[PDB]
């Protein structure tokens, strides 16, 4: 996920990620982990694999 | 008074539908629409209590 | 009825242990094992009340 949308992975939220891509259930019982991946995904030309 | 204790005690009860009881609103749909579900289930729980 | 009214009042008082009262569970050990103290104290407060 682009970092400006990392808060969109949450139950009961509305967004382009939160509606058109995927939705979390309101009764979701689990955990969410995020990590920086600039040294593994960010390229000078640009990563078109996502 | 047998009439007057029965007309009053309903009118006290019915007007108790207008109270907030510490919640943000006495209207159910305002809590359902203006809040997240986990917080709406707390405010509506306060209203129900 | 004197036999019945003291039998329906107790059994109901048993069945109201199955109520959640807005908490995440009606079993206190599940709340104390799944959540830390500050989070679980609100749920235990709701159940106790």
């Amino acid at each position: 996920i682009r970092g400006d949308e990392v808060r969109q992975i949450a139950p009961g939220q509305t967004g382009n990620i939160a509606d058109y891509n995927y939705k979390l259930p309101d009764d979701f019982t689990g955990c969410v982990i995020a990590w920086n991946s600039n040294k593994l995904d960010s390229k000078v030309s640009g990563n078109y694999n996502y | 008074d047998v009439v007057n204790h029965n007309a009053q005690a309903l009118n006290t009860l019915v007007k108790q539908l207008s109270s907030k009881f510490g919640a943000i609103s006495s209207v159910l749909n305002d809590i359902f629409s203006r809040l997240d579900k986990v917080e709406a289930e707390v405010q509506i729980d306060r209203l129900i209590t």
